[PDB]
């Protein structure tokens, strides 16, 4: 469970750019406000290798 | 922005943690069933149980989502399959009693026990004796002893729970909005959006009315057959104009014909085609075995096996020390992960069974690229059928012939052709009638059609005018005589045997066009043709995503179930039967003639 990546994102990312944001995904109108949820999703999900 | 944006978000959330939790409960339950042991009993309950809670809030959050503003037809797919309540639309009382009520059937069904009056000492099991005792024996009153003692004590423990069943069934499709459970039954078939290819809930039993009266016929004759050959059986307790024995059917329930072979037999004095002896010979292993039917299945033009399937799939006993489920079984872990549980002999039969569960994982491995709630079969048949067609491919003399199997001097005459067909119809088309019967019969008092106390008498009558089987006796309402069969039990579907017999011969003519083989069906093999590969993998790629209209037609040009393809592979067969016949009288009464 230590690989990670980013799953949403509001842009594409620019060529040789890195993100390291963990601010909540806000895919609609409401405001996140910090706390998961519906409609709000934590970006960074796991790759977990087996 | 929108609300399909919002729902293709959460549909990748969904799909990402569906895949891992999946894959994490998959491999529980794999442990379980290839190693039983307490500490796998305790994690599988512990996955299934976080599986089960897992896909409870990720309902609980796409019920938010309204469906009439979405115009993308797979977004449509994903959030109608995920949106199902199933047993949770009820209140928790009505929803324990309902899974109290499942698991007491469960108990019920497994732990039955039923044995002689007056030597209880120890008594006999349903799976290691009753099935033996039905499909071995020749003697008529202890054949019916068994019958009569059995539905007699699963039926009087049964009735009343089947009572408080079909009315919680029944409240639980109301509240998801479907007429009756056997509309929700046949809500797996249903296609909504699609213009040309739109399939409704109601058309279905038409459909199936439409290809059993062109069934009837055919089954007719072999029952006529089957009744002549059990007149040889039986001398005096079978009637000609009347219906055959209950109890005389070679199983407990008669669903399967396949074991009156040796009763039934149209030339006993022919050897079969059964070629275990050449595997015993030449030392044919598991492992080689399986790598034929890769063979097979790279001469198609399907992709091989991976590597993780060769290691992690036990196709071998393991030894008395630890025990395993003999059940043959396809497993699809998630995550690129394909394995079979298989207890391999070294028989014809399993030969065949190795290619059918071969079929299966191929039909899992071609859905791979799709999202994880459409890695399915468009419908409940299709599944099957994909593996069934490739038991019917490797089953051919050309197929056993080409690996070495069967001698190249071997004499292919139309006696062999004849019992090997029969054989094949007391399997296939016997089960036809009585899986249209049951599914008719679940689907009238799921429906409110059949009155409460005139169950038994509506069943033994349709079993009358339908099968062509008559009871020993007549049974009242306090006997339970359905619900003796495994799936109705136990809460399964019953029409995708039916569904998969007709999509195994739709198929089969399908390759057998595409690969173009000059001569008669059941002679067809599909090996070393790549066209019919890909013209099948069209329809194996897609899985879920598409109507199974829409597959149909891709793969036999039509849009409709067809029966067409059944009737044109038993031909010759059909043909013997009008012509032994003469003498015998086709067709049956409803009359209590011969008991
Ligand atoms: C099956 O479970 C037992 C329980 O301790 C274990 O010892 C054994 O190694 C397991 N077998 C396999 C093949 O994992
Ligand atoms: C539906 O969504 C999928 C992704 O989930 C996309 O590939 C496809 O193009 C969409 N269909 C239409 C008609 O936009
Ligand atoms: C599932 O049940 C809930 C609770 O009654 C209800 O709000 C929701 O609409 C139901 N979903 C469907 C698809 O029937
Ligand atoms: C499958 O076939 C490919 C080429 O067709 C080959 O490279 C690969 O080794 C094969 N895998 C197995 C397990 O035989
Ligand atoms: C098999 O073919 C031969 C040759 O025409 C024929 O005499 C015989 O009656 C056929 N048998 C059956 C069962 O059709
Ligand atoms: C299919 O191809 C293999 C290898 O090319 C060959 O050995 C086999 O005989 C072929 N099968 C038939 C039925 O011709």
């Amino acid at each position: 469970y230590n690989y990670l990546y980013r799953l949403f994102r509001k842009s594409n990312l620019k060529p040789f750019e890195r993100d390291i944001s963990t601010e909540i995904y806000q895919a609609g109108n409401k405001p996140c406000n910090g706390v998961a949820g519906f409609n709000c999703y934590f970006p960074l999900r796991s790759y977990g290798f087996r | 922005s929108t609300i399909e944006e919002q729902a293709k978000t959460f549909l990748d959330k969904f799909n990402h943690e569906a895949e891992d939790l999946f894959y994490q409960s998959s491999l529980a339950s794999w442990n379980y069933n290839t190693n039983i042991t307490e500490e796998n009993v305790q994690n599988m309950n512990n996955a299934g149980d976080k599986w089960s809670a897992f896909l409870k809030e990720q309902s609980t959050l796409a019920q938010m989502y309204p469906l009439q503003e979405i115009q993308n037809l797979t977004v449509k797919l994903q959030l109608q399959a995920l949106q199902q309540n199933g047993s949770s639309v009820l209140s928790e009382d009505k929803s324990k009693r309902l899974n109290t009520i499942l698991n007491t059937m469960s108990t019920i069904y497994s732990t039955g026990k039923v044995c002689n009056p007056d030597n209880p000492q120890e008594c006999l099991l349903l799976e290691p004796g009753l099935n033996e005792i039905m499909a071995n024996s020749l003697d008529y009153n202890e054949r019916l002893w068994a019958w009569e003692s059995w539905r007699s004590e699963v039926g009087k423990q049964l009735r009343p729970l089947y009572e408080e069943y079909v009315v919680l069934k029944n409240e639980m499709a109301r509240a998801n909005h479907y007429e009756d459970y056997g509309d929700y039954w046949r809500g797996d078939y249903e296609v909504n959006g699609v213009d040309g290819y739109d399939y409704s809930r109601g058309q279905l039993i038409e459909d199936v009315e439409h290809t059993f009266e062109e069934i009837k016929p055919l089954y007719e004759h072999l029952h006529a057959y089957v009744r002549a050959k059990l007149m040889n059986a039986y001398p005096s307790y079978i009637s000609p104009i009347g219906c055959l024995p209950a109890h005389l059917l070679g199983d407990m329930w008669g669903r399967f014909w396949t074991n009156l072979y040796s009763l039934t037999v149209p030339f006993g004095q022919k050897p079969n085609i059964d070629v275990t002896d050449a595997m015993v010979d030449q030392a044919w292993d598991a492992q080689r075995i399986f790598k034929e039917a890769e063979k097979f299945f790279v001469s198609v033009g399907l992709p091989n096996m991976t590597q993780g399937f060769w290691e992690n799939s036990m196709l071998t006993d393991p030894g008395n020390v630890q025990k395993a489920v003999c059940h043959p079984t396809a497993w699809d872990l998630g995550k690129g992960d394909f394995r079979i549980l298989m207890c391999t002999k070294v028989t014809m039969d399993d030969f065949l069974t190795a290619h059918h569960e071969m079929g299966h994982i191929q039909y899992d491995m071609a859905y791979a690229a799709q999202p994880f709630l459409l890695r399915n079969g468009a419908n409940e048949g299709f599944h099957e059928a994909v593996g069934e067609i490739m038991s019917l491919s490797a089953a051919t003399p050309k197929h056993l012939k080409s690996i070495g199997l069967l001698s190249p001097d071997f004499q292919e005459d139309n006696e062999t052709e004849i019992n090997f067909l029969l054989k094949q119809a007391l399997t296939i088309v016997g089960t036809l009638p009585f899986t249209y019967m049951l599914e008719k019969w679940r689907w009238m008092v799921f429906k409110g059609e059949i009155p409460k106390d005139q169950w038994m008498k509506k069943w033994w009558e349709m079993k009358r005018e339908i099968v062509g089987v008559v009871e020993p006796v007549p049974h009242d309402e306090t006997y339970c005589d359905p619900a003796s069969l495994f799936h109705v039990s136990n809460d399964y579907s019953f029409i995708r045997y039916y569904t998969r017999t007709l999509y195994q011969f739709q198929f089969q003519e399908a390759l057998c066009q595409a690969a173009k083989h000059e001569g008669p069906l059941h002679k067809c093999d599909i090996s070393n043709s790549t066209e019919a590969g890909q013209k099948l993998f069209n329809m194996l790629r897609l899985g879920k995503s598409e109507p199974w209209t829409l597959a149909l037609e891709n793969v036999v040009g039509a849009k409709n179930m067809n029966v067409r393809p059944l009737l044109n592979y038993f031909e010759p067969l059909f043909t013997w039967l009008k012509d032994q016949n003469k003498n015998s009288f086709v067709g049956w009464s409803t009359d209590w003639s011969p008991y």
